């Protein structure tokens, strides 16, 4: 079980990392919901100044 | 006196027959599994330090 949660520690790291960073901790671009919701403000933030 | 001091000590043997069979028991069977518990609670600190 101990060995089961380094895994879990490591992906809430990546969590964590997607604020202030856009890049995981092996330099990929975050992509997930993260990645998906920053997407949709830069849809806004061009629709309230369009 | 000096028959029933025979007769306690000649009754004390069965104390001390038992008494090695329950030592050899022990260092039959309790020390060897004693040892694998060690070995894993040994592991079990390494992933924890991980």
């Amino acid at each position: 079980l101990t060995t089961e949660q380094i895994n879990m520690t490591k992906e809430q790291k990546e969590a964590q990392r997607a604020q202030t960073s856009d890049t995981r901790t092996d330099g990929t671009r975050v992509a997930g919901s993260v990645g998906k919701q920053k997407e949709l403000y830069d849809q806004q933030i061009t629709s309230y100044k369009r | 006196a000096t028959k029933a001091e025979y007769a306690l000590t000649k009754l004390k043997l069965s104390n001390e027959s038992v008494t090695y069979c329950t030592a050899q028991y022990n260092l039959s069977s309790m020390l060897p599994q004693q040892l694998l518990m060690l070995k894993n609670q040994t592991t079990q600190v390494a992933e924890q330090t991980k």
